[PDB]
């Protein structure tokens, strides 16, 4: 179903961009494994910066998982998912810590918990 | 008192790796390192010496509520041992309340008992 | 993954680990040499500081000791960087601080200029839209005063010439083998000095105006020199730490790859013997 | 047949030197791919510089390879190839680009192909 | 002589990979590096040219006692090849002593012969 | 068997301390190689001073080694070796030369060898 005529042009573009950044991060992981992030160029450093936040935002808190961690779950519309991932790709939230993207639903909760923590 | 300890121990274990590499860690990271080290110290145990759940609850409560933050790391096990002895001596009401109700006693009473024991405890 | 690929990975990682260990040892030796050079430089700084303190409480009619020699105008920035990578955040921290400061307070390309030591700073500022006027790239591992006295003289003469009215220098300060602190120092105009055994210096007191025309450029040149020894020591310590970390990471990767290789070898032997026996008893 | 009494002393020595240079080059790739060429010594940099050119000059254009290369083939005698490899080992053509040695035949065609690139 | 030869070869094989950074002369480990390089050059041999045991012993003694430390590694093969001829010309007494008693000759006579050859060997 | 439940608290503590000191000495080997021993802090030099003596005292003269060394052999009780290592760790013999520990039995034999050396 991941086709431009089925999900929409902007949906398809956002998905493809996310996959491209994740692939680049997967390629770089070998170099970061040995010698860290210091020798990466300015482009690769930005790729890693965006990819880590995208990967963390791909996480979600489930209603069923409320028995394991006491937190309540969330239901995220696909339009909100597309808007949030487009905003992350555009670099709107580069200044937020990467740990604020974990186990949240809509992109507003990232800002809310970043404000809850030090910011 | 258990949820804080569980997630903290898992993460502290990876933050200590950054601490081993050497970095100018912030005050929050320093506090997390201290709490994780004290948690690791309290979670140790010896052979064939099971502990009642009522005493476990109090020791974990003392760990989690910061009452052990000023105790040096090397004295944590001795603190736990002397605290168990002091509990057997004086906290029979709290122990019986926990045994009977399966629930925490008054938090003010717990704080008073812990801060009373800390006066008789000797550092180093 | 196949056994051939795993074996090649293991061998490459072993070679890299050996190279990094050797680099770490060399960096330790160079750090010790830099530390002894920094120890040796102390008496010259002590004597020049004493002399300047003794004769900087005078009429001070020279341009340099003025609290504001000239008003806010073009400002010169001196930065000290390395020539090679593999030093960790050594260059990155200094360049980040410089960029943030010049973006926050200057906001115009006309009023700032960069004096850069080390080729990585050249690359950074050339990739950015940055005007750089003075450059120096090559420099020995244990630098000497005469090595870049020729650029220190030009740096002081630019302020004496009115090209820019302010001097700042950014460099890494050596605290320990693990700790390097990025330091900013107000270089020119001269602002303040020490406080002990006052006046002892001006007993001879030859004419003040002529003596300050030569004494001051000397103090500035000594300040640039003190900044280079600290920078070299910090660079050597950072290289040593980075190589140690890389060696440890390579050793851990070797261990994991060896475990995977052994599992793959056992699996291959199991598969071959199972196929052999199945074919043999299929008759 | 690669023996001093079978093929000749000069040929044997130049072949052994080429093999030694290539063997030395093969080891350097593993550390180059991680730490970069900048960390190599002046000796190893020259070793790589000459080994890449030797490996590229080992190529040739075959008569039957017209279907795949467009350009025609060539026939190189043993004396000419020994002389060319001796010159490359001595370092006469260090200033030539490495791409000029691809499927060229003799070193004369290397230096003529270099003119097409303005070198 | 084999004991010293083995230690030299081992101390070269380990501590190898410092040669590139040993080009920048450090620690005087370059002494060990040069000794190992010369040992490796000595151990090379050609096809169908076996060496008598006495000549092997003499060349290994010359290597291990430091008589090759000022001959460059490029000339070690020539040194050995001409040293064998110098031996069969002017060291028949040493060769016969080794062949008969299975033991080294006098160290003073060995040094005399080696120095006599070495003053005639031209380095290039 | 190296557990306090069955080998003894003192034995376990002495063995653990010896192993820790030898591990520290092993860690310091690269820096001792690159830089002179004087560069080490006084604590590190003291650690090395203890560790070399412990490493030499771990050796023993065997009965079957008389065919190699001419000297007789020794049979050291476990309590004797524990007491000897404890005394060595406590700094009782820091002034003795390191070659007096080379091949002996009881800890007293180190003192006798040092006295004979003078």
């Amino acid at each position: 179903a991941l086709a431009p005529e089925i999900v929409g042009e902007e949906h398809y573009q956002v998905a493809r961009k996310v996959q491209q950044t994740l692939q680049r991060y997967k390629e770089l992981q070998d170099i970061i494994a040995i010698l860290g992030m210091d020798e990466l160029s300015d482009e690769d450093k930005l790729v890693v910066h965006r990819a880590r936040r995208i990967q963390f935002f791909l996480s979600q808190n489930f209603h069923v998982a409320e028995q394991f961690t006491g937190q309540p779950g969330s239901y995220v519309p696909v339009k909100e998912t597309v808007r949030g991932f487009k905003e992350i790709l555009e670099g709107k939230y580069d200044h937020l810590p990467e740990d604020a993207f974990r186990l949240v639903g809509r992109i507003e909760e990232v800002v809310e918990k970043a404000k809850a923590m030090g910011v | 008192v258990a949820g804080t300890l569980r997630l903290d121990l898992a993460a502290y274990r990876e933050l200590e790796a950054f601490a081993q590499f050497g970095s100018d860690l912030d005050k929050a990271t320093q506090a997390k390192l201290a709490r994780g080290a004290r948690t690791v110290e309290v979670l140790k145990q010896d052979l064939h010496q099971p502990i009642p759940v009522e005493k476990q609850v109090l020791i974990i409560y003392a760990l989690t509520r910061g009452f052990l933050d000023d105790i040096p790391v090397e004295d944590v096990r001795r603190f736990e041992k002397e605290f168990y002895l002091f509990l057997d001596q004086n906290g029979q009401h709290l122990l019986e309340h926990i045994r009977t109700t399966k629930d925490l006693p008054n938090e003010d009473d717990l704080n008073k008992a812990i801060e009373a024991f800390k006066k008789t405890f000797v550092v180093s | 993954a196949s056994l051939r690929d795993i074996k090649t990975r293991i061998n490459a990682t072993k070679k890299t680990s050996q190279i990094t260990k050797a680099m770490e040892m060399v960096s330790t030796s160079k750090l010790n040499r830099a530390e002894q050079n920094a120890k040796s430089f102390v008496p010259y700084m002590e004597k020049i500081q004493e002399v300047v303190a003794n004769v900087a409480l005078g009429a001070g009619g020279a341009s340099h000791p003025m609290l504001v020699s000239r008003p806010v105008k073009k400002t010169g920035y001196l930065v000290i960087t390395s020539d090679r990578g593999l030093a960790g955040a050594y260059n990155s921290n200094v360049l980040r601080l410089v960029y943030q400061t010049i973006q926050k307070r200057h906001a115009s390309p006309d009023e700032y200029a960069i004096i850069v030591i080390g080729r990585v700073g050249l690359s950074f500022f050339r990739k950015r839209n940055m005007p750089v006027i003075l450059d120096i790239t090559r420099l020995p591992d244990q630098p000497s005063f005469a090595d870049i006295k020729e650029i220190a003289r030009k740096t002081v003469g630019l302020f004496a010439d009115g090209t820019f009215d302010e001097l700042y220098m950014y460099y890494n300060h050596y605290v320990s083998a693990i700790q390097q602190e990025v330091t900013e120092r107000k270089l020119l105009p001269l602002t303040d000095l020490a406080e002990n055994k006052q006046r002892t210096v001006y007993e001879f007191e030859p004419s003040q105006e002529e003596i300050l025309d030569v004494l001051l450029p000397q103090y500035a040149e000594s300040l640039i020199y003190g900044a280079l020894l600290d920078a070299k020591a910090s660079e050597h310590a950072a290289r040593m730490t980075a190589m140690k970390n890389a060696t440890d990471n390579a050793n851990e990767l070797i261990r994991t790859l060896t475990l995977s290789y052994n599992r793959a070898r056992q699996a291959a032997i199991t598969q071959e013997i199972t196929e052999i026996v199945a074919g043999a008893n299929a008759l």
